């Protein structure tokens, strides 16, 4: 409540991991950060490889167990595949969720740009007595 | 060439052919992913998600929005499985003979999982109910994200979170849990006004039972991890835990039944005539039964709801959080028709003192009665704040300061 | 002075309209006309200057009293609601809905026997009628509500939004605005007209107006498609990416960028000449297949552009609904100004 | 004559009948419902109460518009 | 051989009559429907069904390819079907013969002598039934026609050799006359049938119609099992019918009972089927013509005789001889009301629309045959009768009695019927009689009826009054039930609410455009005022036109309307062609 | 509840009820619904013609008999052999297979004189007017 | 009093007589 | 005024009976 109420200048910058729930807690695009930057080595994803790959190849994880494989080192092909393609910066880059993708030392740049340029926010909620914030 | 009644599709090149065509879509839309799953729901005991929406709402009220929408994901095989509605039904209706926004999330589709559809569907009717100032109705069940779409699902939870945020104060929102919310789904419900749960069908977690055996070692059920009496009982999160699914609409048709539809609207007075006299003149037996309710010594307790009941119309009282912090007892009466808030000091609960569950119980209520412009009577019998280092020490100066 | 106001009505061979007469033209430029061709009644009225032409003096008046019959005092007041709640079930005059509209996309039809149906009784008070006949734009009452009714006309030039018909509807838009009167679109077009004489006529700033008058209105905008949608038509007629609030389609609307036959000769001009009969064979084919896939409801649908598909007789007692859910929309967030500016 | 009238659909009562089905009618009947007297008094009404934004377009469409409204 | 699956290549009540004719045979029932009647009554009576496609009769139900593809497919061995539509064309019974399968019906022989009237005229002559005074060929021209005019009087019909279903017929009071209609009958004739022959004869002002239902065998017998009046027509179709024939001598009775087997006989006729006759005012009976097929007023020949007349032509076609072997007697007396979609308020003019009620009668002497069920619906493309009640008596007073009664228990809801003139009727002394003869005659309805019907409104709100919103409520007063209805606006003893927010009631305007002096009129394109076929185009593109010119006629519900040019002008972007389906308000052209 | 009540009709078929869609019935009344009256020529003729109408007559929301009317018009029992049939008073409890499977607010009142009448006069328990 | 067609009639009503 | 199956029917109460 507290982020998607505040009307000041909002500056994400990622730096690793931004999961889940958390993603959306901790100044996520669509929650009205104004500017979002991601270092190279940030992950952002639905949740840790660990725990999508067991989700989303329970079939293979169940056919190869009842065939006796080495489900082990499948678990570890399918997770380092997962890790490979998905847990980057790259895929809420291409969703537009991160506005660019930078070099750790442009940081600076970037946030005092955006604290210098919206310093007036011509924004609004709809009108009310107060908020209900859960408290 | 003729062909067989059962086999053959009157002919799409013609008006009466689309007509027939938007009738084997629509009919297709009552069972997206099959008639065995409603029979499933059903053998489980359940409503389906169309069926809660249609028992709520008045009769033949209903209009649905987005019906025929199909997700558009293509990652993992999703491609291969496009069932009807995305697995939220969304709409418009009417509760009481007043104009509603509701959606009813669906478990048989992919868990009830957030899609990108399915959590554009749910914006479209939030940026509805806010455009046009009417009470939003939510009702969920759901796995959370749907894993094998991206981080869309998050934007789209985000989006959806945002929505609730900007409502928040201006129209009311309920939230229905009937069944299983796990993750990003128990968000939305936080951020609404009043949540309602279904005492043992329903669940709230962020995460579930396995990465907290996983990270701590506590083998915990599901049930004692996120039932309805954990939330009433312990978390405070839950304002009402019905006995069933026709119970937990009852409960949320009584709460729609003292709010307006929105923060400037005037509120729904019953008409009442009010009798000539003075007040002195217009003595009951009923008002003569508080002048011996008070025990002789200040230290013995009474049920004060013996006053509550006493003071509002018809002793008609709708009970908020009745299983959480019992010291002090908040709901919705009426006085001469008019709805008002009750806030009251309970003595047969830690005496009545105020502690730290109270005070946030108390304070969120008032809160929500202060958007709404429903008055607030106060029935006053505190002793104190309730003394000791585990209300020191879990921040009862902090958190009582909320409740001023 | 007049042309400020928002209705003209002439008098047929007694009112005329015209900055210079015929003996100043004649003798600063040398043209010969007469008063009808200069400025009378139906001149302007096909010109757009006159918004109602009548017979009598007395015809002027009795509609006068009709249009002023559909609105508010002021732009603070609420409009007179005339025989509210009539007919509450589906009748036989919705159910002759679910036929009204020919099975082929070539045909036409009048789209009043459309409006005269969907709204409370046939009392279609129509505004402008000569100006951009293309385009009907009419007052109507739904539960007893007054709203503003703009309308494709198939029956002339095909529905096709000519310079005329755009800024008809630009200019009713912002007057029902004004006025609070929900707006209800009744959609069935191939979009802008084509041709060198249009582009001349300036159909890109009357569309632009006629899309910035749509985006500008805060009234409640609800919208029925009939068959054509295709391009700036779909756009413009209140699409629900142009803010429009509520959006139906029947299920023989076609909505696209382009229909069948234009998205065909793009196709086939990569071809040769169609010396080769093969030519008119793969035309054939694809204008099956865009008309069975493309040209339809249903991506739209999928997609969620529009938000039902209903059947016909349902129209009538779907916009009652709708319209009374969307009695208070407040239209925001929006930032306060002098104005929105406007192509010209 | 274009009132709308009471109609016995069905039956055939004697003017005895028609006396008590009428008085009871008539004292069953709803008293002043929509008073003459309802005032204006826009004294602390709910939109005033609202944290509008300098530059909210809800100044327009729903302050103003409620307060001057008639 | 004999009949086991047969196919019912038609629709409506005729349809289900047949299928429950097969149901009490044990046969196996094939329906089939065109698009409109995919959810008929009679495609759920049916054991199996198949769908034809194809919106109109013309691409339906009178395709043979699509009759015989269905009996193929289906694998039925015989074909029954019905009336009207293909029962009586010849070259499809043929087709069906040579096709393998059981015609229900006469061979095409009987049925091509029979539909060229002057043949049949030929072969009723050979029979020496009585035929009136009238040429005994085809005529040449007017000249001839003047010159039997004036050798053997005046009033004189000229009547088409093959037009039928009331089109056919022209009359001349006067010489005068004779010119101009034989002119228009014979070039209507040649666009109507194609064959312009036409013949003359002497013209009976007010007859009664009077008919035979003949039962004829592939083994030669003839039984007549039941006569039949059916005077009440309103244009030249029937809408009301007796059983048996009232108010005759025994001598015509005899008479007709006589002719009828032999014209039977000299035909060659097997099969069901009927021989009309017109009986004048002076009693003299005259030879009409020969029904091929079915008719549709068997049910009261079926009450009144006992005899199953479609189980009959189960029997003939199977090739038994006849069990009945002589004419049975009549037991009682019936009457049956063809419940058409026709406003009789309105010129009995034919309307589509919704069934949105239809609670029939029941009990006491009471049958109904019915191809509607409450929330079927009517389109323009097929023939306005839903149904048909048949009420039965031991007298005639009585059968009258009973469907006075079982009239007034009828109601159907949704669109116009002619049962406010069936409840006229069975009231009016004209048709109830002085106990020995009517007063009613083929052409009453249309002249001497008092149209008292008002006309069909649905539930319309038409006055102000009406646009008041109603509560009905029951009451009891000293425990009389009362129906009351209170309007929403009502105020007594003070009452306020009424018209709460400050509402403004006022007449509302009919669901038409203005109608004064102009409707589209006043644009250049000609529309069509209701949805049919367009089966005739009258115009050819760039042609011009001259305001009341014929433009193009709409089949709708089989009537013929023309729809006419409003304006003078250039016909220009003429959209349709002869036979397309047609809706409300569809451009037809511009006249320009 | 007699949720549908869809009766025979067409030929040789009467109907007498006291019933339709809608009604309910309870066990203070005979729990009788319609007599379905069937006619022919001959004793075959009207056995067809019930074994048609029977399967005609469609009944819901409620438990009828009409099971057992299909079957014992089935049933060569009951069929005539030419000039006897073999049913009894006892027969249906005695001698026929019986295998069909089993089927799976207050008004307002007030008492007014009118003259020398004493009326009643009772409403709906909720007249707004 | 109450007066039907015209002819004149006297009704006695219950001292609660309401709805 | 009261209608009996369209047959009108004037009726006079005195003016207040509430
Ligand atoms: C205080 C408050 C104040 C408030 C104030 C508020 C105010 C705010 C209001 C707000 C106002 C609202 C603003 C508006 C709303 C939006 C409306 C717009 C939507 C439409 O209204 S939507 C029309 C429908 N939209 C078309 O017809 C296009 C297409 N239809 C046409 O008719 C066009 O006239 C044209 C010229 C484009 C067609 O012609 P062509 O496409 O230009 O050319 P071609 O097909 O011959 O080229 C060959 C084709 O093959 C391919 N290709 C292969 N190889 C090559 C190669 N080497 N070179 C080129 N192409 C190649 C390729 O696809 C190419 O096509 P391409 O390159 O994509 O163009
Ligand atoms: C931020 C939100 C997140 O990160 S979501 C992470 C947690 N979601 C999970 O999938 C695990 C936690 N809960 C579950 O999924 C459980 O299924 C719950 C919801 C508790 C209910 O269990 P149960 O009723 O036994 O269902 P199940 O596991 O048999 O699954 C039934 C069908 O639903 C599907 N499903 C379930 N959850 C998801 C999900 N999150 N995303 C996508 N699909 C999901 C299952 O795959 C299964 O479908 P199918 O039968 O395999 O076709
Ligand atoms: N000679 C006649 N004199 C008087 N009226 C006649 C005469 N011939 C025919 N009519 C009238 O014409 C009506 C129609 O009979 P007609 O045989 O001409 O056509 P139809 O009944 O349509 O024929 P079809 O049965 O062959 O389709 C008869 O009912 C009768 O009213
Ligand atoms: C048309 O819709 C189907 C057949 C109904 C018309 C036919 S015409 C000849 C028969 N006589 C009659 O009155 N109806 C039958
Ligand atoms: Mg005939």
């Amino acid at each position: 409540y507290a982020y998607g109420e505040a009307t000041v200048a909002k500056v994400t910058v990622i730096t690793r991991k931004s999961y889940g729930g958390a993603y959306c807690v901790m100044g996520s695009k669509d929650m009205g950060a104004d500017v979002v930057v991601a270092w190279p080595t940030a992950q952002i994803a639905v949740m840790g490889a660990s725990g999508a790959v067991g989700f989303v190849y329970r079939q293979q994880l169940k056919e190869a167990a009842k065939n006796g494989e080495d489900v082990d080192a499948l678990r570890l092909e399918l997770q380092q595949t997962y890790e490979d393609t998905l847990v980057n910066p790259y895929i809420a880059a291409e969703r537009g969720y991160v506005d660019a993708v930078i070099p750790p030392s442009h940081t600076r740049g970037y946030v005092a740009n955006a604290l210098r340029l919206l310093e007036r926010k011509i924004v609004q909620m709809p009108p009310k007595k107060h908020g209900n914030i859960p408290l | 060439v003729t062909e067989p009644s059962a086999e053959h599709q009157v002919d799409i090149h013609t008006t009466a052919g689309k007509l027939a065509d938007l009738k084997r879509r629509t009919e297709e839309t009552l069972h997206p992913v099959g008639e065995a799953a409603v029979d499933k729901v059903h053998a489980k005991g359940k409503l389906t998600a169309r069926e809660r929406i249609l028992a709520l709402l008045d009769e033949g009220s209903f209009v649905e929005l987005d019906a025929l929408a199909k997700h558009r994901s293509t990652n993992f095989g999703l491609e291969k499985n496009r069932p009807l509605g995305d697995g939220v039904i969304t709409g418009y209706g009417t509760i009481d003979g007043r104009d509603v926004c509701i959606f009813s999330q669906d478990a048989t589709v992919f868990g009830g999982s957030l899609g990108e559809v399915y959590g554009e569907k749910i914006v479209k009717v939030q940026e509805l109910a806010i455009k046009t100032g009417r009470p939003l109705i939510g009702i969920n069940d759901g796995a959370g994200a749907r894993i094998q779409e991206g981080v869309v699902s998050l934007g789209l939870y985000s989006r959806i979170f945002h929505n609730n945020i900007k409502a928040s104060g201006v129209i009311p929102q309920i939230s229905l849990i009937m069944g299983a919310a796990a993750g990003g789904h128990v968000y939305s419900p936080a951020l609404t006004d009043f949540v309602v749960m279904v005492d043992q069908t329903s669940q709230m977690f962020i995460t579930g039972p396995d990465v907290i055996k996983t990270v701590t070692g506590e083998d915990v059920t599901m049930e004692e991890l996120g039932g309805a009496h954990t939330h009433m009982a312990k978390s405070g999160t839950a304002h009402y835990v019905a006995s069933g699914e026709q119970d937990a609409f009852d409960y949320v048709r009584d709460l729609l039944s003292y709010l307006p539809p929105n923060n400037y609207a005037d509120p729904p007075l019953y008409p009442v005539a009010i009798p000539e006299g003075s007040i002195e003149e217009t003595l009951t037996d009923e008002d003569l039964e508080l002048d011996t309710l008070i025990p002789d010594s200040p230290n013995q307790p009474y049920d004060m709801h013996e006053v509550i009941t006493r003071i509002l119309d018809d002793d008609e009282f709708l009970e908020v959080q009745a299983g959480y912090a019992g010291n002090i007892v908040v709901g919705f009466g009426r006085v001469e028709g008019r709805p008002v808030g009750i806030v009251a000091n309970q003595p047969t609960q830690f005496a009545g003192c105020l502690d730290i569950n109270a005070s946030e119980k108390a304070a969120r209520f008032i809160r929500t009665c202060d958007c709404f412009n429903i008055p607030i009577v106060l029935l006053v019998d505190v002793p104190g704040f309730l003394p000791g280092t585990d209300q020191e020490y879990n921040g009862i100066i902090r958190r009582g300061a909320k409740l001023l | 002075s007049p042309i400020q106001t928002d209705l003209l009505v002439a008098v047929r061979d007694q009112g005329y309209m015209f900055i210079t007469g015929p003996d100043v033209i004649k003798d600063v430029t040398g043209e010969d006309v007469t008063f009808d061709e200069l400025g009378g009644a139906d001149e302007q009225a096909k010109r757009g200057n006159i918004h109602k032409v009548v017979n009598s003096e007395a015809e002027a008046y009795q509609y006068v009293r009709d249009y002023l019959s559909f609105l508010p005092s002021n732009h603070f007041d609420n409009p007179p609601i005339v025989n509210p709640g009539m007919e509450p079930e589906i009748t036989p005059h919705d159910l002759e809905l679910d036929s009204i509209v020919p099975d082929a996309d070539n045909m036409a039809y009048d789209m009043h026997e459309i409006l005269l149906r969907i709204f409370d009784d046939g009392d279609v008070f129509e505004i402008a009628e000569q100006r951009g006949p293309a385009m009907i734009t009419a007052f109507a009452r739904v539960d007893g509500h007054p709203v503003g009714v703009i309308a494709n006309q198939p029956m002339v030039l095909s529905g096709a939004i000519d310079n005329e018909a755009s800024d008809k509807a630009a200019s009713f838009i912002r007057f029902c605005d004004s006025y609070n009167l929900p707006l209800v679109f009744v959609v069935d077009t191939p979009g802008a007209m084509p041709g060198v004489a249009e582009e001349k006529g300036g159909i890109i700033k009357r569309g632009g107006r006629f899309f910035n008058a749509i985006v500008e209105a805060d009234v409640p905008k609800v919208t029925v498609i009939i068959r054509k949608a295709y391009g700036g038509g779909y756009a413009v007629m209140g699409s629900k990416q142009l803010s429009a609030d509520l959006n139906f389609a029947w299920p023989t609307a076609r909505i696209a960028v382009i229909g069948a036959e234009g998205a065909a000769q793009l196709l086939v001009k990569r071809f040769p000449d169609p010396n080769a009969p093969e030519v008119q064979k793969i035309r054939d084919d694809f204008i099956e297949g865009y008309n069975l896939n493309m040209a339809t409801p249903w991506i739209a649908a999928e997609r969620g552009y529009i938000d039902a598909v209903i059947q016909p007789h349902e129209t009538r007692l779907l916009l009652r609904k709708s319209l009374r859910l969307l009695r208070d929309k407040q239209n925001g967030p929006k930032v306060q100004r002098k104005h929105g500016l406007l192509p010209l | 004559d274009h009132e709308a009238h009471i109609k016995v659909l069905r039956g055939e009562p004697t003017p005895e009948e028609m006396a008590a089905l009428m008085a009871v009618l008539a004292s069953a009947g709803g008293g002043p419902a929509e008073p003459v007297k309802k005032e204006r008094n826009m004294w602390g009404h709910p939109v005033d109460k609202l944290r509008y934004s300098v530059f909210s377009w809800q100044r327009v469409t729903l302050l103003e518009r409620t307060h001057m409204r008639r | 051989s004999k009949i086991s699956k047969v196919l019912v290549a038609n629709r409506g009540e005729i349809a289900v009559r047949v299928i429950r004719a097969a149901k009490d045979a044990g046969l196996a029932s094939v329906a089939v429907y065109a698009e409109p009647d995919a959810d008929a009554p009679h495609v759920r009576l049916a054991d199996e069904a198949f769908a034809l496609g194809g919106q109109t009769s013309a691409e339906s139900y009178l395709v043979f390819e699509k009759i015989l593809d269905a009996a193929e497919k289906s694998g039925a061995n015989a074909i029954h079907p019905g009336y009207g539509f293909l029962s009586e064309n010849a070259d499809f019974a043929q087709a069906v013969i040579d096709a393998g399968l059981i015609w229900i019906g006469p061979s095409p022989q009987s049925i091509r002598d029979l539909g060229d009237k002057v043949t049949a005229r030929h072969i009723a002559a050979r029979a020496k039934a009585p035929l009136v005074p009238g040429t005994p060929d085809p005529v040449k021209d007017a000249d001839e026609v003047v010159a039997f005019a004036k050798e053997h009087g005046v009033p004189v019909a000229i009547k088409a050799a093959f037009g039928g279903g009331g089109r056919g017929m022209k009359v001349a009071r006067t010489l005068e006359e004779i010119p101009e209609l034989f002119e228009s009958a014979t070039r209507e004739a040649i666009a109507a049938f194609g064959r312009g022959e036409c013949f003359v004869e002497r013209y009976l002002d007010k007859p009664r119609h009077v008919e035979a239902q003949v039962i004829a065998d592939q083994h030669g017998n003839v039984v007549v099992a039941g006569t039949r009046d059916c005077s009440l027509q309103r244009r030249f179709q029937k809408l009301v019918e007796e059983a048996p024939a009232p108010f005759l001598t025994d001598a015509q009775r005899k008479e007709i009972h006589e002719s009828a087997k032999r014209i039977c006989k000299e035909a060659g006729y097997y099969g069901a089927g009927t021989v009309e006759y017109l009986v004048g005012q002076d009693g003299l009976i005259s030879f009409l013509e020969v029904n091929t097929r079915l008719q549709v007023e068997h049910p009261v020949t079926e009450e009144t005789s006992g005899i199953d007349l479609v189980r009959q032509q189960f029997k003939i076609a199977n090739g038994e001889p006849l069990d009945i072997t002589e004419d049975p007697t009549p037991r009682g007396h019936s009457f049956e009301f063809r419940i058409n979609g026709e406003d009789a308020g309105r010129g009995f003019l034919p309307a589509p629309g919704p069934v949105t009620k239809f609670v029939a009668p029941t009990g006491p002497g009471v049958r109904m045959d019915s191809g509607v069920e409450t929330g079927s619906v009517i389109g323009g493309q097929f023939d306005s009768m839903l149904a048909k009640l048949i009420v039965t008596g031991a007298t005639r007073e009585e059968a009258l009695e009973r469907s006075r009664r079982a009239l007034a228990e009828f109601t159907v809801e949704g669109l116009a019927t002619v049962i406010p003139f069936h409840r006229a009727v069975v009231s009016d002394p004209a048709f109830i009689g002085d106990g020995e003869k009517f007063d009613v005659h083929t052409r009453w309805i249309e002249t001497e009826w008092n149209n008292t019907v008002e006309p069909f409104t649905g539930g319309d709100p038409i006055e102000e009054e009406d646009t008041v919103p109603r509560q009905t409520v029951v009451v009891e007063v000293g425990g009389r039930r009362l129906e009351v209805s209170l309007p929403g606006d009502l105020a007594i003893g003070g009452g306020g609410g009424a018209a709460a927010p400050g509402v403004v009631r006022k007449k509302p305007k009919p669901r038409k455009r203005g109608g004064g002096g102009a409707k589209a009129a006043s644009g250049d394109a000609v529309t069509a005022p209701m949805q049919g076929t367009v089966v005739k185009v009258a115009v050819e593109e760039g042609q011009e036109v001259s305001a009341g010119d014929l433009v193009v006629v709409l089949e709708a519900m089989k009537m013929e309307n023309p729809v006419t040019a409003h304006k003078d002008g250039t016909i220009t972007g003429l959209a349709v062609e002869a036979g397309a389906a047609i809706t409300q308000g569809t451009v037809i052209a511009e006249i320009k």
